[PDB]
RNA sequence: CUUGGAUUUACUGAAGACUAACUACUGCGAAAGCAUUUACCAAGGACGUUUUCAUUAAUCAAGAACGAAAGUUAGGGGAUCGAAGAUGAUCAGAUACCGUCGUAGUCUUAACCAUAAACUAUGCCGACUAGGGAUCGGUUGUUGUUCUUUUAUUGACGCAAUCGGCACCUUACGAGAAAUCAAAGUCUUUGGGUUCUGGGGGGAGUAUGGUCGCAAGGCUGAAACUUAAAGGAAUUGACGGAAG
């Protein structure tokens, strides 16, 4: 059954700290504890160790990432540029 | 009153009834 | 016009009409015997072919599809069946 | 032969600028405005003030050594009006009748290739 | 009542048309509704043409023209007599005048 | 187009899926084509193409990952590499 | 009281040899003193002069050229090509209702490391026997015209120097090349290189500047 | 501990004796264990590589940037931050950069930086929620918490 | 605001917006909407078809997706205009119109909000009923035309047919209270299918209960009481700080 309507993972905090602070916490805490696909071995076994550290249980590779997600938007734009900056250079 | 500004008056009137009765739920 | 013969339309008017708006709908496409200068045989091609049609040993492409009728390749004649 | 400057006439609906430079424009020869020739703000853009300013500019050019001017005429431009103000024509004519020789003529009004929001709001200036 | 079959603008078969700013007052008017006039004028008044011909260092110099497209809202168009109020049957005339 | 050609081989040809099977098909010389997924480790990839050079076998570099290759072969599991032993009624071999 | 015009010296502008008439005009600046020399306060000035006055033909009346001084020899200023543009009136007179406009630009480096942005413009042409009011090209045709414009501008600027490009700009060789290359797409008219923009200059070679002056 | 950004332990051969040298770097996002890192004037423009600022084109994002040549990194070191290369002045051998605070600065083109954005970004988007979380935060930083207000003394 | 150099002039740089002219009784999209170039990604109508399946369909309570502007939350950006506010005029007074500033806002990324004269004030599907010239897309037959190249399977234009579309002009058989309408016709000679809405004017889209929303609000939604008209279209006059 659906155990909570909206608090989800932040139900460990009960009624404290204010609904806005708990709702802000829920967004990032869900992403924090999720499993992500490994870009090396392809299995959905990447989990956070500490802020910025993402380990794969399967192939045992660790990649530096965001505080609560594997990749941040600013980092992605940097990668897109570089891989673009050579395709157009070779043509 | 340019029907538009009557509605804005009821908007404000209805907004104040929301606060008088919130004193008592 | 108030009195008109709807059962025998004049062939020119009937020929200007859309294919689905004649008394009995009929295609305006056809099948054609195409000869290529390289070979001597004949291939049967649809008038509005959608396929770039090949052939026997001289498998040179005989036609290329367009929006309507197939464009016969450079140096191929056709005769309507 | 002639020694050319560039007469840069900025005729708005509020004023007219009769401003002669060298060919690069980095050196000013003479600058006189319609507002230097009237005592009332309302007619600083009048054709008569423009003609008076153009004559004084022409005299200054004569004594400096300028004998001819090309013409650069501009309206306010930008998001504002593209139509030249009323003093531009009178200033142009006074320059030509003052004794200076005339070169090329061009309109150099700033024109956006689309732009920023013009002032006045959505309902315009309500007069 | 409905005054005009075209609703006083020129929009059939599309939803929204972006505005343009009236030249006179800077009101936002849809581009299809705006009164628009293409003007080509001689840069020099016809009076000063001979003075500027006499003062020119060139011989046979073609005088440049002024090009401008003018946009009006309905209020300023009527106020400055770019268009006028016409009669009920005359309103339907769409060909330009002479 | 390549995926469709490979898809028809899986339906009507002969193939083997997975790294260990591919290495065996190269030792027996039964492989006609080797396909390697994009996220295959470079060490395993360079081992496979050294085997492919010894056995004179062509190598195709599939541009998806092992997840996407497995789907292209109609499988519900990841495929890091495969070899085509018989092309069946497809022109995959003549089209690489 | 002061007359700043008493302390001015006059200098003679000189056009490069790519143009017929080289005596562009005169400019002025404060006299060279102990502190500020006139030369460096004068190197880098830009002059806009009509192409008609440079060539002596009113057929070039609608184009105007920027000339930038980069060496002073006594009382002469040696200028070099700094850009091309149309007058506003000509460009307005070209653009017109009931026809399509097609525009293209490209950044391209000359054979001698001069970086330029070149703007081409063209309009669809009405046929002599045409009956229909408008002359519009479908968007695909305009796209193909734009492609031809860009690749020809690329070819003609890349394979030559700034002086050879200046020589090519005068007779509208690129414009006529565009007109010829696009006949089989759609008839075009008023095909022009409407603007040339100098984005980068290389290291200044004084010797090559003198090659273009007398 | 005490830092928001993860560190990378990177091993290098010593050029002059038979011996392995370990370096402690600030990890940019996307750097992984086993990755090869290239440092020097001729190093390629890849995330994690260490290059002189003069070798990076305009718009390059870079971190752990040197203020002076050879100081081994001063600018843009915390999680999520970076330095943008704005422009070059080759005649003066100077590069112009933009700092996390928004300031613009002129640095020697021989100063180095590490391509990419410092990992761990986004910490501050989640509220601490608790005095205890702040307690554990400063437990490994310094004795700066809690703070008594001056007007309460 | 300006002799501490304003405004103006030339050269160069930096930022955010925006996409002029071309631009139309033209195009596309379910609607809201959509306008610089290039590349990539997945969709779409129409057309063509002697291809394929064979009734799989129409309209739809409940239930879903999207939904201008303003507004809300959090980051980023903040050139320009600019609610609030400040201020100069005007004025009997103007906390208005006009002038000068200027906060939020205007932009973007993640989420919300669900409303407009969101209009063609005109539900959707289907059939039929009258003349005309234009135009956009596709296809099909055909030049006193310009041009590749001298000519083809160049291209543009010109002439005819056709399907689809945005429209327009005339008529009024017909409809209508009229204005007007090619549908608003085929309706007392009243029945092709189907959904939604109204029943004199107010009270009132108010109160209350429910429900959605962070909020602003959205959706649902009475009654007491009051009242002889309110309203539509047209006519003649009068008036207009409207025009001739
Ligand atoms: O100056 C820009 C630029 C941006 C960025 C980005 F924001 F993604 F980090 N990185 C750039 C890089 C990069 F740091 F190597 F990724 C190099 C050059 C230009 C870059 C543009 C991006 C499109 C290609 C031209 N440079
Ligand atoms: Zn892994
Ligand atoms: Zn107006």
């Amino acid at each position: 059954t659906k155990r909570t309507k909206k608090v989800g993972i932040t139900g460990k905090f009960g009624v404290r700290y204010g609904s806005s602070l708990r709702r802000q916490t829920k967004k990032l805490e869900v992403q924090q504890h999720a499993k992500y696909d490994c870009s090396f071995c392809g299995k959905r076994t990447v989990q956070r160790g500490a802020t910025g550290i993402w380990n794969c249980k399967s192939c045992k590779k660790t990649v530096a990432g965001g505080a609560y997600t594997v990749s941040t938007a600013a980092a992605a734009t940097v990668r897109s540029t570089i891989r673009r900056l050579r395709e157009l250079a070779e043509a | 009153m340019r029907d538009k500004w009557r509605k804005k008056r009821v908007r404000r009137l209805k907004r104040k009834r929301r606060k008088v009765r919130a004193r008592s739920k | 016009v108030l009195v008109q013969d709807l059962l025998h339309p004049s062939p020119a008017t009937e020929a200007k009409q859309h294919k689905l708006k004649t008394l009995v709908q009929q295609p305006r496409s056809f099948f054609m015997d195409v000869k290529c200068q390289g070979c001597l045989n004949i291939t049967t091609v649809f008038s509005h072919a959608q396929t770039a049609v090949t052939c026997d040993s001289c498998s040179t492409v005989l036609c290329t599809p367009t929006g309507g009728k197939a464009k016969l390749t450079e140096g191929c004649s056709f005769r309507r069946k | 032969s002639q020694v050319f400057g560039v007469a840069r006439i900025f005729a708005s609906f509020n004023d007219t600028f009769v401003h002669v430079t060298d060919l690069s424009g980095k050196e000013t020869i003479a600058r006189v405005t319609g507002g230097m020739k009237v005592k009332a703000d309302r007619d600083e853009s009048s054709p008569y003030a423009a003609m008076l300013a153009a004559q004084d500019v022409a005299a200054k050019c004569k004594e400096v050594g300028i004998t001819a001017v090309h013409i650069k005429l501009r309206a306010t431009g930008g998001t504002k009006t593209k139509t030249p103000g009323p003093g531009g024509q009178s200033a142009l004519r006074a320059l030509a009748r003052s004794g200076l020789r005339i070169g090329r003529i061009e309109d150099v009004t700033p024109v956006p290739s689309x732009s920023t929001r013009r002032k006045g709001g959505r309902r315009g200036r309500r007069l | 009542p409905k005054k005009r079959a075209s609703n006083g603008r020129n929009k059939k078969g599309r939803g929204h048309v972006k505005p343009v700013r009236c030249l006179n007052c800077a009101r936002c008017v849809p581009k299809d509704k705006a009164i628009k006039r293409v003007t080509i004028r001689n840069m020099v008044e016809a009076a000063a043409v001979r003075d500027l011909s006499e003062a020119s260092v060139y011989a046979e110099y073609a005088l440049p023209k002024l090009y401008n497209k003018l946009h009006y809202c309905v209020s300023c168009a009527i106020h400055a007599r770019i268009v006028r109020v016409r009669s009920r049957t005359d309103r339907k005339i769409r060909t330009p005048p002479q | 187009n390549i995926n469709s050609k490979l898809a028809l081989t899986i339906k009507s040809g002969k193939y083997t899926l997975g790294y260990k099977s591919v290495v065996k098909s190269l030792r027996t010389g039964k492989a006609k084509l080797v396909i390697i997924a994009a996220n295959t480790p470079v060490l395993r990839k360079s081992e496979l193409e050294y085997y492919a050079m010894l056995s004179k076998t062509p190598v195709y570099y599939f541009q998806g990952g092992n997840n996407e290759l497995g789907t292209v072969c109609g499988k519900l599991f990841r495929v890091g590499t495969l070899s085509i032993l018989d092309a069946g009624d497809s022109d995959i071999l003549s089209s690489i | 009281v002061v007359d700043p015009f008493t302390r001015k010296d006059w200098f003679d502008i000189k056009a490069p040899t790519t143009f017929e008439n080289r005596n562009v005009g005169k400019t002025l600046i404060n006299r060279s003193t102990g502190l500020k020399n006139a030369a460096d306060g004068l190197k880098g000035r830009v002059f806009e002069v009509c192409l008609a006055d440079l060539q002596g033909s009113e057929d070039h009346s609608y184009r105007k050229i920027k000339l930038r001084v980069d060496e002073v020899q006594g009382k002469n200023l040696l200028t070099n090509f700094h850009g091309l543009d149309f007058t506003s009136d000509k460009l307005r007179s070209l653009v017109r209702k009931w026809q399509s406009l097609v525009e293209a630009n490209v950044t391209v480096k000359t054979s001698d490391d001069y970086v330029l942005r070149v703007f081409a413009i063209a309009f669809t042409k009405r046929q002599p026997n045409q009956i229909k009011k408008t002359t519009y090209a479908q968007s695909s045709k305009l796209r193909e015209v734009r492609k031809k414009m860009i690749e020809i501008m690329q070819r003609e600027v890349s394979n030559c120097t700034l002086a050879q490009l200046t020589s090519k700009l005068i007779p509208e060789v690129i414009g006529r090349e565009i007109e010829k290359s696009t006949q089989t797409i759609f008839p075009l008219q008023n095909v022009h290189i409407r603007k040339v923009k100098l984005l980068k200059q290389p290291k200044f070679d004084l010797g090559s500047l003198l090659a273009l002056h007398g | 501990p005490g830092r928001g950004a993860p560190l990378a332990k990177v091993a290098f051969r010593d050029p002059y004796k038979y011996k392995l040298r370990e370096e402690t770097f600030i990890a940019n996002e996307g750097v992984y264990t086993g990755q090869f890192i290239y440092a020097g004037k001729k190093a390629s423009l890849n995330v994690g590589n260490i290059l002189p600022l003069g070798a990076c084109p305009e718009g390059t994002i870079v971190s752990n940037v040197e203020e002076k040549v050879g100081d081994r990194g001063a600018l843009g070191r915390t999680s999520g931050n970076y330095v943008i290369i704005i422009g070059h002045n080759p005649d003066e051998n100077k590069t112009r950069v933009k700092l996390p605070s928004g300031a613009k600065k002129i640095i020697s083109s021989d100063a180095r930086g590490v391509i990419g954005v410092v990992a761990g970004g986004g910490r501050i988007d989640k509220p601490l929620l608790k005095a205890g979380r702040a307690f554990h935060k400063y437990k490994v930083k310094r004795n700066s918490w809690p703070k008594t207000r001056g007007v309460a003394m």
